[PDB]
């Protein structure tokens, strides 16, 4: 009143879970990254 | 299956998978994974009359 090991563990996981969510706003080379605007501005083919 | 009909000359580009226009919209629609073949030839002398 040291515990950086446990802390390290805890963090290493929150930061890897934040990247997975941030990867959802990327187009990867499509027109946009949101599955509706791609879908309501083009026809199926 | 063989389907047969008569259209204008410049409407032959709507007989194909994934098109739009007055013909492909509501006269004759081809699915999007078509398998067959499309054949077309001019017939001015048979079908057009003065």
């Amino acid at each position: 009143s040291a515990l950086g090991k446990l802390q390290d563990v805890v963090n290493q996981n929150a930061q890897a879970l934040n990247t997975l969510v941030k990867q959802l706003s990327s187009n990867f080379g499509a027109i946009s990254s949101v599955l509706n605007d791609i879908l309501s501005r083009l026809d199926p083919p | 299956y063989a389907d047969s009909f008569v259209i204008r000359g410049d409407e032959v580009r709507q007989i194909a998978p994934g098109q739009t226009g007055k013909i492909a919209d509501y006269n004759y629609k081809l699915p999007d994974d078509f398998t067959g073949c499309v054949i077309a030839w001019n017939s001015n002398n048979l079908d057009s009359k003065v």
